[PDB]
């Protein structure tokens, strides 16, 4: 059955960087777009952007484009995001999700997510 | 850009009843709306895509309409594990894919 | 190339008349590139057919580029359609 299995969480001081990982299974990994989401805690849910691991074709929310890197694996199944430069406001969950390439119009599976503190 | 805004913010319900919830689009997203559901330190649970559809596994007491701008989710018999917060998104024509702000329903 | 998102497009340009009497548009798209754009136009109430004469040869995005669309169709009231995306045509007679 399909999984996105998230990497663990970070603690981390203002101004160092982050990379997390989402590693798919049970699917082919190129068929489908890997979407990243931001939460902060008991807020709503906001669209970071989004990779195309098959093409490399990448989309971004203009509030995250100085903030968010997103990268793909196609030899591990792997979808990575980076962050840049993280204050307080960065301090959220973030998770992957998939959709459909040729026809995205749900974000159909989830992960675990990925817990970011940004601390003195 | 589309902004989605979700109807109520919040609401109490009891086990069994029923309840219907809402999302407005600013502009005309050709019924590409997706409902999702997220209970309490969870991840989101697709329920509904291109307004209507229930996804795998999701019961038939769910039912989603609407068109244009306006979307509603409704839920018959409502049961334990019904309750958190539920969202809508939309995927028409370009990002962002924005979110509902969404709507929290929990037990009266 | 794979086809084009059919809900992933949006107007860049709308279709306009070209001073050579042909329509020409330019569209934006948000899927995957490079792909293979469906575009079709059909007159009113007859959705099953496509009517555009395209003159653009097999219009494509590619990854810094394409979306230009070049077509003629025939006099009356049409629609044209880049995946999903539509926009009325009303084509004046010969």
């Amino acid at each position: 059955q399909v999984q996105l299995q998230q990497s663990g969480p970070e603690l981390v001081k203002p101004g160092a960087s982050v990379k997390m990982s989402c590693k798919a299974s049970g699917y082919t990994f190129t068929d489908y777009v890997i979407g990243w989401v931001k939460q902060r805690t008991g807020q709503g849910l906001e669209w970071i952007g989004e990779i195309y691991p098959g093409s490399g074709t990448t989309y971004y929310n203009e509030k995250f484009k100085d903030k968010a890197t997103l990268t793909a694996d196609k030899s591990s199944n792997t979808a990575y995001m980076q962050l840049s430069s993280l204050t307080s406001e960065d301090s959220a969950v973030y998770f992957c999700a998939r959709g459909e390439d040729g026809y995205y119009i749900a974000l159909d599976y989830w992960g675990q997510g990925t817990t970011v503190t940004v601390s003195s | 850009d589309i902004e989605l805004t979700q109807s109520p913010a919040s609401l109490s319900a009891s086990v069994g009843e029923t309840v219907t919830i809402t999302c407005r689009a600013s502009g005309n997203i050709h019924n590409y709306l997706a409902w999702y559901q997220q209970k309490q330190g969870k991840s989101p649970q697709l329920l509904v895509y291109k307004a209507q559809t229930l996804a795998d596994g999701v019961p038939s007491r769910f039912s989603g309409s609407g068109s244009g701008t306006q979307y509603s989710l409704k839920i018959n018999s409502l049961q334990p594990e019904d309750f958190g917060s539920y969202y809508c998104q939309h995927f028409w024509s370009t990002p962002p894919w924005t979110f509902g702000g969404g709507t929290k329903l929990e037990i009266k | 190339y794979t086809m084009c998102d059919k809900t992933k497009f949006t107007w860049k340009r709308a279709p306009t008349d070209s001073g050579h009497d042909t329509v020409v548009m330019e569209v934006t798209f948000s899927g995957t590139k490079p792909c293979r754009i469906p575009v079709r136009a059909v007159a009113h109430g007859s959705p099953d057919v496509n009517v555009a004469m395209l003159i653009t040869p097999n219009p494509t995005i590619e990854n810094n580029g394409g979306g230009f669309i070049e077509m003629q169709l025939p006099p009356g009231d049409n629609i044209i359609y880049v995946g999903e995306l539509s926009h009325q045509w009303f084509q004046k007679g010969s």
